[PDB]
């Protein structure tokens, strides 16, 4: 896959991070939230009242 | 050898001077033996109060109809005896007289100019012809589309204030305007601190200051009754006008939304993304390699007839967007694409692409400012809008100073999660309606 | 050498596409590089192509091969889609370049 | 004005995909093999509709519903041997179907080759959860025996377990929710194979010389119609001498005991289709390592387009990768063979050296013998 | 009936024509069929004996087919052989 190799893919990349970091972080959250993950929700301080 | 920099840098400047009405001179020489002299004043169709709506339009008609010390035609027979040009032009807020001519012409034609603006003789009979031949003039401005989207833009976006109304105006005024309210317009807007005696070219300044002097002092300086009239901002309105008509062969769409204005730096970064944009026609020989992607896919797809980007910039207020013209089963295709490059100049620009615009950019600016002609309109509307001629120098530091990341920035400002203005006119049924436009207005990826 | 050389016409038999007439170029796989030289072809080698492939169809068809003296001998298998492929494929690293940097 | 078959848009999409299709003159009867498939799925819907008029899927009347389809409703029997000879003739041309794809370049169609993996999951999860459903004792073993290797996936598997049980072990509400998935299976498969052909039609087919058929195409009527009539007629003749000469030849005796939990067999084996992946899985000696290996076997006939190294599409023209393909072949049957057989030496060593040579020869030799193949044929 | 009769009739006008009718009748029949024996051999033809003639020379019967230029679209000879009869009849 040398087709994306250059700066201009680079620069692509550097832009595009945060969305997909933020984008991730959302997904880890709506796992835990629909899951009720114990090893989270056991942290957080108003969500330990329902255990 | 010379750069860029030093050759930006020997362009000479544009001195500027001010008599005691307030009349702004400015003056820039080069060494052609001709020259271009002209009055900029600061009196549009936003000065205008819907009872006047065509009044400078048709004083812009009337002007060159003889005045009072040059009765008719013979003052357009000493335009003519020395192989002079004569030219007049009124936008919605700015209005021009400019001449071209030799340069030992340079007093008379000042001399001549010092009539238009002061001692213009409107005969009643000259009104009734000019106003047959203003009618007569819409009966043929209303078949070219470009103008007619224009002005619906403009409608649509400015709706309820002065901004919206024509230049040219409605028709009813054109029948009803009588030259009492010319007068009054004349005596209203033409007053000496919103003038500007601009002259490119062959020309002195001290000469041009003296004739300035001799022949321009003493226009007005009073508003007679203590009544100044004020600037007022327009509110901007996301809206949509749709004028279908499916007889027409082709359809034109302009999408828009708020610029910031003469005085925000930002326009020229603005400008810089419109020259990632470009514009495209039919008649283009680049084919498939145009270094645009929405002139690339639209060659690709055979979508639009031609494209265009605009900066229309009107104190602190302006329209920012793209016009195009297409077949009917094309249209949503093409905006589509258009919305897209829009979202990535506010998600991902890359820096070649930045290049790539600011030398288009710089292009465009000096390629411009070539001729007395240009450089004349330069001066006037950098002395009406900005109070000074802003060097090329100038121009070229705020260009060099735009990177990518304040382009994103700049355009995520302007564009991204806008209200549009949209304006059809033409077979537009498969234009899409105001939720798709507003929903093309952001990306859910970011 | 001459070793190597006849053990690739022993390939090219064992291979089996000159029994049904075809040349080396007819049987490449149509990706859009494929496409673009086939589409620069001139219009006898585009017809002759379409043709031999047409034929080789057919005979799949009815799961027969050529006689054997109307085979496509070895040394007058004439790579035709050749140059123009190559002049496709830089064109195409050239725009990759481009558009990579 | 009265050319209905091409005017009502009903029969206008019967025309186009079935009457008007160009389809290559010179495809041969390997690709009868997809058509059989869905008459196959039809007569498997068709049977399992009537074998859902009697059965219960209740754990004290399973067998019992089971031996009384088999005994006194009229031609029970023939319905029951009819389904299971059925799902053993949908797995042969499943075989045939997707070695068809990949000796002729075929899985370069690529939405039409994942839609044709995913068919694949379905198919083989109804056919496992309908083999639970008689509920004799090689049923509920090898149910238990399958949901243990699920267990084996760390930290979530255990829970996952007993939620698809409905339990502690395989027992009433396992029976009767795979009654219900294997009811409601074949439908999906069915929209599937519709999703399938709808991308096929986009794309088009491919013939055995991997060239473009567009200068040599025929209708579909009436030459791919009789043809494939008459692939249904020796599908059947199979078929029916399959259910009325030899019933037992591909079933297992230990399933006509009824379900024991005290009682474990000595050697417990799936169905002959899934042989194959119980013997790549039993060969490395680990769990999660073995489940990855079945998965990753499937997942890797799914990534087969992205390991096409050749400038040709089909192997008619490839000797070097023909010998591969056979030999891999050769690895299938002979890991289909291990998979039947208990862990003795030297059966272990045997199937650890198919699995690894199937794996090689899928990932590693088949691409670099078709570059092998382009320097000799002096393409590049 | 009636556009044969007005057709046989407009095609016999003028010298060129008849004469050439005279030629073609000597050289296929061995005599000049005269117009009155055509009228009469039109008029003794009706809807039953036309259904009967169509049907034995074209109902079931084998085509032959010649075409030139853009023909991809033109069916198959196996096509065209099962449009010489219906289904319905
Ligand atoms: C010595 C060996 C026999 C030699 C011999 O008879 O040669 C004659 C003849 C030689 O063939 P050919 O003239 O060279 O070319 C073949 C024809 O053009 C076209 O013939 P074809 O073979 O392509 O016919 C279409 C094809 C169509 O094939 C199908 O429809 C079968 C599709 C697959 C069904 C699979 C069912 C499930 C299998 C599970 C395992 O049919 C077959 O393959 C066999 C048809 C048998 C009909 C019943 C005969 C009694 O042999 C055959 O046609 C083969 C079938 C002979 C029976
Ligand atoms: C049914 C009601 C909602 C219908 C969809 C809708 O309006 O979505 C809002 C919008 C789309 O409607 P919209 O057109 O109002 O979007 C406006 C978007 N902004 C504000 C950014 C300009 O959808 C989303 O933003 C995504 C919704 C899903 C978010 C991710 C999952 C959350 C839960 C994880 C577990
Ligand atoms: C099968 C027995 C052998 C059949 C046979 O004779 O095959 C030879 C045939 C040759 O075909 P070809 O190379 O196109 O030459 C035509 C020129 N006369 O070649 C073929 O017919 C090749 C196609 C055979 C496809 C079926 C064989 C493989 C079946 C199992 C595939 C398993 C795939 C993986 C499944 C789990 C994952
Ligand atoms: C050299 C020629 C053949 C031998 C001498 C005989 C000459 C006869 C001459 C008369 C004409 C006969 C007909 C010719 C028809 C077309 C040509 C042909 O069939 O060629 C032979 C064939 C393919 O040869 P080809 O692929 O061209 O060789 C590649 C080498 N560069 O096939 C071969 O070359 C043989 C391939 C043998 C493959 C053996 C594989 C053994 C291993 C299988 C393992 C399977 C199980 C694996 C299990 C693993 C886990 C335990
Ligand atoms: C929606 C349609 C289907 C229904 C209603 C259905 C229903 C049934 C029923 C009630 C049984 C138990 C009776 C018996 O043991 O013979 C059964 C068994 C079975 N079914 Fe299905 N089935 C369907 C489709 C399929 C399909 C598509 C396959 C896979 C090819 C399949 C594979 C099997 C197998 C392997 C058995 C076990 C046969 C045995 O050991 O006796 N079924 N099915
Ligand atoms: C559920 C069972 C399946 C059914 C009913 C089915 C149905 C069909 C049908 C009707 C065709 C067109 C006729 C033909 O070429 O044989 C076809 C072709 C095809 N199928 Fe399937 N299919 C099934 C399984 C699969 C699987 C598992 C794969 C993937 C490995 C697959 C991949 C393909 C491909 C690639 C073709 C194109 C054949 C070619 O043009 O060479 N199918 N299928």
């Amino acid at each position: 896959l040398s087709r994306f190799l250059g700066p201009r893919y680079r620069e692509l990349a550097r832009n595009w991070i945060p969305t997909a970091g933020m984008w991730g972080t959302v997904g880890a959250v709506g796992l835990v939230w629909a899951t009720d993950w114990r090893l989270i929700l056991d942290w957080v301080p108003y969500i330990n009242g329902k255990f | 050898t010379a750069t860029f920099a030093q050759a930006l840098q020997s362009v000479p400047e544009t001195q500027v001077s001010i008599l005691d009405n307030g009349l702004r001179v400015a003056s820039e020489q080069s060494s052609h033996a001709t020259c271009t002299v002209g009055v900029w004043i600061d009196a549009g169709s936003r000065y205008e109060t819907e009872k006047n709506n065509g009044a400078g339009y048709f004083l812009e008609h009337l002007a060159f109809k003889g005045t009072k010390n040059r009765p008719g035609n013979a003052l357009e027979k000493e335009v003519e005896s020395i192989g002079a040009h004569l030219n007049a032009y009124s936008t919605r807020e700015h209005t021009a007289y400019l001449i071209k001519a030799l340069s030992k012409d340079l007093p008379k034609v000042v001399e001549l100019l010092a009539d238009i603006v002061q001692n213009s003789s409107l005969e009643d009979s000259q009104i009734e012809k000019e106003r047959d031949v203003i009618l007569r003039e819409m009966q043929e401005n209303d078949a070219s589309m470009q103008n007619v989207v224009f002005d619906y833009l403009h409608a649509t976006a400015f709706q309820g204030t002065p901004l919206a109304q024509a230049v040219e105006g409605p028709s009813e005024n054109v029948r009803r305007l009588s030259r009492t309210d010319l007068t009054d317009y004349l005596n209203r807007h033409y007053k000496a601190p919103r003038m500007v005696l601009a002259a490119a070219g062959g020309v002195e300044h001290q000469q041009l200051l003296d004739l300035a002097q001799k022949h321009l002092s003493s226009v007005s300086r009073v508003y007679e009754e203590d009544a100044v009239p004020g600037l007022t901002p327009c509110r901007f309105t996301g809206s949509e006008i749709r004028h279908r008509d499916d007889a027409l062969p082709l359809a034109h769409v302009a999408i828009a939304v708020e610029g910031p204005g003469w005085a925000n730096p930002d326009n020229v970064t603005l400008q810089v993304a419109n020259a990632i944009i470009g514009h495209y026609d039919c008649t283009y020989g680049g084919g498939v390699h145009l270094s645009s992607p929405l002139a690339s896919v639209a060659v690709a797809n055979k979508l639009c007839q031609s494209f265009q980007t605009f900066n229309i910039s009107y104190s602190d207020t302006g329209l920012l967007g793209a016009h195009f013209v297409c077949d009917a089963m094309s249209i949503d295709d093409m905006v589509f694409f258009l919305q897209g490059q829009w979202m990535r100049l506010c998600t991902s620009a890359t820096e070649s692409e930045v290049t790539r615009g600011k030398n288009i950019l710089r292009n465009a600016l000096v390629s411009h400012l070539d001729g007395t002609t240009p450089v004349c309109e330069d001066i006037g509307r950098s002395l009406l809008t900005y109070g000074r001629r802003i060097p090329l120098a100038e121009w070229e530091s705020r260009i060099q100073e735009v990177d990518a990341q304040m382009l994103r920035d700049i355009c995520s400002k302007y564009f991204y999660d806008q209200c549009p203005a949209v304006a059809g006119y033409g077979p537009i049924e498969q234009l899409p309606d105001y939720n798709r436009i507003r929903s093309g207005m952001f990306w859910l990826r970011f | 050498s001459k070793w190597l050389d006849g053990f690739r016409k022993w390939y090219y038999n064992a291979a089996g596409f000159n029994k049904l007439g075809l040349m080396r170029d007819d049987t490449l796989h149509e990706t859009e590089d494929v496409k673009e030289a086939i589409r620069r072809l001139p219009e006898d080698l585009y017809n002759d192509r379409m043709f031999r492939i047409k034929r080789a169809l057919d005979l799949t068809m009815r799961h027969q091969i050529l006689p054997k003296d109307q085979w496509t001998k070895y040394e007058e298998d004439k790579f035709y889609l050749e140059p123009y492929l190559k002049e496709v494929i830089r064109e195409r690293k050239e725009r990759e370049e481009w558009a990579k940097k | 004005m009265t050319n209905m078959r091409k005017t009502h848009p009903l029969f206008k999409i019967i025309n186009h995909s079935f009457i008007d299709l160009p389809a290559p003159s010179n495809i041969s009867s390997w690709w009868n093999f997809g058509s059989l498939l869905g008459v196959c799925l039809m007569v498997q819907i068709i049977t399992g509709l009537f074998l859902a008029m009697h059965y219960t899927s209740d754990t004290m009347t399973a067998f019992s519903s089971v031996t009384h389809i088999c005994r006194d409703v009229n031609y029970g029997w023939l319905i029951r041997y009819m389904h299971a000879n059925g799902a053993s003739m949908f797995f042969i041309c499943l075989f045939l179907h997707v070695g068809r794809g990949l000796y002729y370049g075929s899985y370069t169609f690529m939405e039409t080759w994942n839609i044709g993996v995913l068919l694949l999951f379905a198919v083989m999860a109804t056919a496992f959860m309908g083999y639970v459903l008689p509920w004799g004792q090689m049923s509920f073993w090898g149910a238990t025996v399958i949901t243990n290797l699920l267990s084996a996936i760390p930290y979530i598997g255990t829970t996952l377990v007993e939620w698809i049980w409905g339990g502690f072990s395989v027992d009433k509400a396992t029976l009767t929710r795979f009654f219900a998935f294997h009811f409601i299976l074949p439908f999906i498969i069915a929209a599937l194979a519709i999703v399938h052909l709808l991308f096929l039609h986009e794309t088009g087919s491919n013939n055995p010389t991997g060239l473009n058929s567009d200068a040599d195409k025929i209708p579909f009527h009436p030459y791919y119609t009789i043809k494939d009539i008459l692939g249904i007629l020796i599908m059947f003749l199979i078929l029916m001498t399959l259910v009325l000469f030899f019933p037992d030849m591909l079933g297992d005796p230990d399933n006509y005991m009824p379900a024991n939990p005290l009682n474990t067999p000595p050697h417990i084996k799936p169905e002959w289709y899934f042989l194959f992946a119980y013997a790549i899985l039993r060969s490395i000696p680990n769990k999660l390592g073995g489940v990855l290996a079945l998965i990753l076997s499937i997942l890797i006939l799914a990534l087969m387009p992205f390991l096409h190294t050749s400038k040709q599409r089909s192997l008619m023209f490839r000797p070097i990768t023909q010998i591969l393909y056979w030999i891999l072949v050769a690895n299938l049957l002979i890991l289909t063979w291990i998979g039947g057989q208990p862990v003795e030496h030297p059966f272990i060593i045997i199937g650890q050296l198919a699995s690894i040579s199937y794996f090689s020869i899928i990932l590693i030799l088949m691409p670099i013998s078709g570059i092998i193949e382009d320097k000799m044929l002096k393409l590049y």
